[PDB]
RNA sequence: GGUGAAAUUCUUGGAUUUAUUGAAGACUAACUACUGCGAAAGCAUUUGCCAAGGACGUUUUCAUUAAUCAAGAACGAAAGUUAGGGGAUCGAAGAUGAUCAGAUACCGUCGUAGUCUUAACCAUAAACUAUGCCGACUAGGGAUCGGGUGGUGUUUUUUUAAUGACCCACUCGGCACCUUACGAGAAAUCAAAGUCUUUGGGUUCUGGGGGGAGUAUGGUCGCAAGGCUGAAACUUAAAGGAAUU
């Protein structure tokens, strides 16, 4: 069900004897029997899990912790990364870029491995069959095939009805509005081609 | 004994700009400019405009004893115009017939490496 | 609207022991109230002066420096390198048509931890009992000629650390030997240097940036 | 005897999926079909295994990369600027 | 006697007549 | 350059390919210098510097892969370590 | 139809093409070989230096120039001032 | 903020500007010249690596292996197309504010594709020196790029050994200039556009009035946009070139 690849790593408990496997992202550029550098005190190569407090700007980073202690919120989908913009000293915060495209500051302890996940440019070839894309959903959850809410009856959609087929009211939906009226365009400030 | 400041002069086209301030540039003083002394959309790069800039802005200078002040001249800057403002002259001219101490002129226009290609397209302005 | 002068002080800066000219000016500075501190905020701070008013004489006019503050003690606050450019009124003279222009770039580390990004510039001469019109370069002399004076500018800074390196600056004996040195590629008039861009830094390194001004 | 003159890899489809389809297939299946070489061999063993898998048969090295091409232009440059900031903060 | 818009405007009528045409075969 | 060094060696001087034939020499006594390409793995080159170094043998560091060292040497295969036992008509021993 | 050689260029590169400065009538160049007018006046003009000169703190020194090299008139400097129409005497120089 | 004048737009949430920087993309300004390479398009930071190319010198080699090109292959500006990366400035479309009787044009601000790169297409331009390639001769001069030769040449030190910077005289290969026209051209002009009625050195390609028309159709390549080959019917006595008042 995850495009990009998973990356196991071992690790040496340095409390007793004991060594832990991790299940980590698997980036782009490593490969088995490298050894990861997890810390802070460690140098700026692909792997490594140097704290965002400790880079410099400008640095790709990638499964990057929203917040100390939450082991990964952040870019975790294969061909995505995180840009660093800047970082303040007072109140240790860091400048990250969104693979949205939107603005997040988070503080300096967030912990992510340096780098790009694998498998990048995977939604670049088409699906063709129905049935590529019924085992791509089969290993994720029930939602497919979808259908259209305009070839519905009255009772099962809002959309639905008619000796026609049409939409009947505007599609976009409020905030606002309460659960089973939100379908279609949920709170859309604009439509159209972009 | 005496105080010194920069004044970094900004002679560009339709505005003229002066801004005296300290030397290490955080913190700055009398932000009068051309265009506060008239209300005409297309005078304020005229020479009377830019000596009354500089006229209010020397009496604004010795506000608790500031004696003189360095100026940079410089104009917009960037690929526009490459060429100080009318102004320019004018603005420096009043505030040292003032009274004002000046020295160390310094041409402080931006010049780039025939780069950010310029507003206009191939064939540009056309009148 | 309040008056910004009387919520304002004034602060004196002293230039390091490498200039033998130590006031540099007067800055105007907000009082550092509990709430602001505005005493902390001045470590992020350069100031700009003329060599010429750092040293007394007239040939220094066409060089100045920026002078970066280091530490604020009692209206007294002292400053340390940062870098120096020339002046680019001047800095338009020298280069002429019919001529070569010649410029070399280092990244060459010292002994004080410090990374300075230092330029040259050089020329070719209309020499003595010349009839030609350009005496252009051949071209091939500035592929010999800009391994030499990178070469030998980074010798000369490695095993020198800053305090020397500007106190030798300043005298701009740096262009002294790079003519007889080079005396058999070029006549090479005008090798005066170039920027000087520092990068990376240490920590702040209490007590030894005293010196420039104990 | 080359019997396919353009089709090439994506003779399958047959007539239907229309071109633009096929043609896009065709492109990405030539560079994930090819045959790549161990960055620690040099032979031209490596084969693709699942998605993001690059695996070999003599080296028995596994490097993750993309889904296709075991190094785009991103990885190119992302190893880039990380080596020129390192080289920075090492400096 | 502009040859450039005229030029255009014989492509134009290229596309009508290819479209005519491309309409029967 | 180190191309035609290793083509005049290999026109004239004596010259054994591969690893067994490479640890045979040395062990012996006569190589004089070892060939290693940048990705030969790790340890392999180590234990052949740790030979070397014990046999007082010089170690020079070939930027490259084994592919390109098989075109240098003229070879059309690849070769991973290289020894030259005498230079011949050459001076690599000399120089570098 | 005059103009032989147009411009300087015989040989073959085409150079580039840089901004016009500062005409209103900025168009690509034919390459960087057209009327330069390079100026070098100075940054303060004439007259007036007396009050410089009293209100220097500190004696002698100053008295640089802009040096502002110039692409700006081609082909347009008629309206500008710069380029003088001519007449078969135009063998002097190029 | 801008224009000849205005306006849209941004401004107590601080516009614009300044000082400390940091990030992203693009280019290689000043040096830049009737100065240089590449077959052409084209090339204008530093350094390393790889191969290739012109000229120079040769008392070294082959021996006429030689010049031009139907059919035929490779490069090929900008723009355009496919799929990624990137997407800072500018910016086909478009959204606005003008001026205008009218203005979806010139003028100001945003702004998608594009402008950069990767793998594969597109095979076009005022792609012009509007002047094909090879070879020989013909009035002179000066400057310049690369090389070479000779003159105790003037310099550079450790005056002097050398190198390199230049001087003088010359040579070859060039890009090219200045005065004149033996000669050509209808003239503009040409050191070739001369050596063509005193007609013939070798070779390839193109045109027989202007429109129709680079159009119809037929083939061919191309994802498409488009490229190559390429008419006819019908109409007119004028179209076109150089200089004069």
């Amino acid at each position: 069900g995850r495009g990009a690849p998973l990356a196991k790593v071992v690790f040496r408990d340095p409390y007793k004897y004991r060594l832990r496997e991790e299940i980590f992202i698997a980036n782009e550029g490593v490969h088995t029997g490298q050894f990861i550098y997890a810390g802070k005190k460690a140098s700026l190569n692909v792997g490594n899990v140097l704290p965002l407090g400790s880079v410099p700007e400008g640095t790709i980073v990638s499964n990057v912790e929203e917040k100390p202690g939450d082991r990964g919120a952040l870019a975790r989908a294969s061909g995505n990364y995180v840009i660093i913009i800047g970082h303040n000293p007072d109140e240790n915060k860091t400048r990250v870029r969104l693979p949205s495209g939107a603005k997040k500051v988070i503080s300096s302890d967030a912990r992510g491995v340096i780098g790009v996940i694998a498998g990048g440019g995977r939604v670049d070839k088409p699906l063709l069959k129905a049935g590529r894309a019924f085992h791509k959903y089969r290993l994720k959850r029930n939602s497919w095939p979808k259908t259209r809410g305009v070839a519905m009856n009255p009772v099962d959609h809002p959309h639905g009805g008619g000796n026609h087929q049409h939409i009947g009211k505007a599609s976009t939906i409020s905030r606002g509005a309460v659960s089973g009226q939100k379908a279609g365009l949920i709170a859309a400030r604009r439509t159209g081609l972009l | 004994s005496q105080v010194f400041g920069v004044a970094r002069i900004y002679a560009s086209f339709n505005d003229t700009f002066v801004h005296v301030t300290d030397l290490s540039g955080k913190e700055t003083i009398a932000r009068v400019t051309g265009g506060m002394k008239v209300k005409a959309d297309r005078d304020e790069s005229s020479p009377y405009a830019a000596m009354l800039a500089a006229q209010d802005v020397a009496a604004k200078c010795k506000e608790v004893g500031i004696t003189a002040v360095h100026v940079k001249i410089r104009a917009t800057g960037g690929t526009r115009t490459k060429t100080p403002g009318p102004g320019g002259q004018a603005a420096l001219r009043a505030l040292a017939r003032s009274g004002l101490r000046i020295g160390r002129i310094e041409d402080v226009t931006p010049v780039p490496s025939d780069s950010t290609r310029k507003k206009g397209g191939r064939r540009g302005r056309r009148l | 609207v309040v008056d910004p002068f009387t919520r304002k002080e004034w602060f004196d800066i002293k230039a390091p022991s490498t200039f033998e000219n130590r006031n540099v000016g007067k800055t105007l500075v907000n009082k550092s109230t509990g709430l602001k501190s505005a005493s902390d905020a001045l470590k992020g701070r350069v100031v700009e002066v003329c060599l010429a008013d750092l040293q007394g004489s007239e040939d220094h006019s066409f060089r100045k420096i920026k002078l970066r503050v280091d530490e604020v003690q009692g209206k007294n606050l002292l400053t340390n390198f940062h870098g120096m450019d020339f002046t680019t009124d001047k800095l338009r003279s020298m280069v002429r048509k019919w001529q070569t222009l010649i410029e070399a770039n280092v990244t060459v580390k010292t002994s004080d931890d410090y990374v300075l990004r230092i330029f040259a510039i050089a020329f070719t001469r209309k020499q003595a009992n010349q009839v030609k019109r350009h005496s252009y370069a051949q071209s091939s002399h500035i592929r010999a000629i800009r391994k030499v004076i990178s070469e030998i500018l980074t010798k000369e800074v490695q095993g020198s650390t800053l305090a020397q390196l500007t106190s030798k600056l300043i005298p701009e004996v740096i262009n002294k030997e790079i003519e007889n040195a080079t005396k058999d590629i070029f006549p090479l008039q005008n090798i005066h240097v170039r920027k000087v861009k520092l990068l990376k830094q240490p920590k702040f390194d209490v007590g030894a940036l005293m010196a420039l001004h104990g | 005897a080359k019997r396919t003159k353009k089709v090439g890899i994506t003779g399958k489809y047959g007539v239907r999926y229309g071109s633009s389809l096929r043609r896009q297939v065709k492109k990405l299946e030539i560079q994930q079909h090819a045959r790549y070489d161990c960055s620690f061999c040099g032979k031209k063993t490596v084969k693709r295994g699942a998605a993001g898998i690059w695996t070999c048969s003599c080296c028995k090295k596994t490097v993750a990369g993309g889904a296709y091409t075991v190094s785009t232009a991103a990885a190119a440059t992302v190893r880039s600027t990380i080596r020129r900031l390192r080289e920075m903060v090492e400096a | 006697m502009r040859a450039k818009w005229r030029k255009k405007r014989t492509r134009r009528l290229k596309r009508k007549r290819r479209k005519v045409r491309a309409r029967s075969k | 350059s180190i191309n035609q060094k290793l083509a005049l060696v290999i026109k004239s001087g004596k010259y054994t390919l591969g690893y067994k034939s490479t640890v045979k020499s040395l062990r012996q006594g006569k190589s004089k210098l070892i060939i290693i390409a940048a990705n030969t793995p790790v340890l392999r080159k180590s234990e052949l510097e740790y030979y070397a170094m014990l046999s007082k043998t010089k170690v020079y560091y070939f930027q490259g892969g084994n592919n390109e060292l098989g075109t240098a040497v003229g070879k059309l295969f690849r070769v991973g370590v290289v020894s030259i036992l005498e230079a011949g008509d050459s001076d690599i021993l000399t120089t570098l | 139809p005059k103009k032989r050689a147009s411009n300087g260029r015989n040989k073959k590169g085409r150079g580039h093409v840089k901004p016009v400065r500062c005409v209103n009538c900025s168009k690509s160049i034919p390459k960087d070989k057209a009327i330069k007018r390079m100026a070098i006046r100075n940054i303060v003009e004439a007259a007036a230096v007396r009050d410089l000169s009293e209100a220097s703190v500190y004696p002698e020194y100053a008295l640089p120039k802009t040096y502002n090299k110039l692409h700006y008139c081609v082909s347009c400097a008629i309206h500008a001032r710069i380029v003088r129409v001519r007449s078969r005497e135009d063998r002097k120089n190029r």
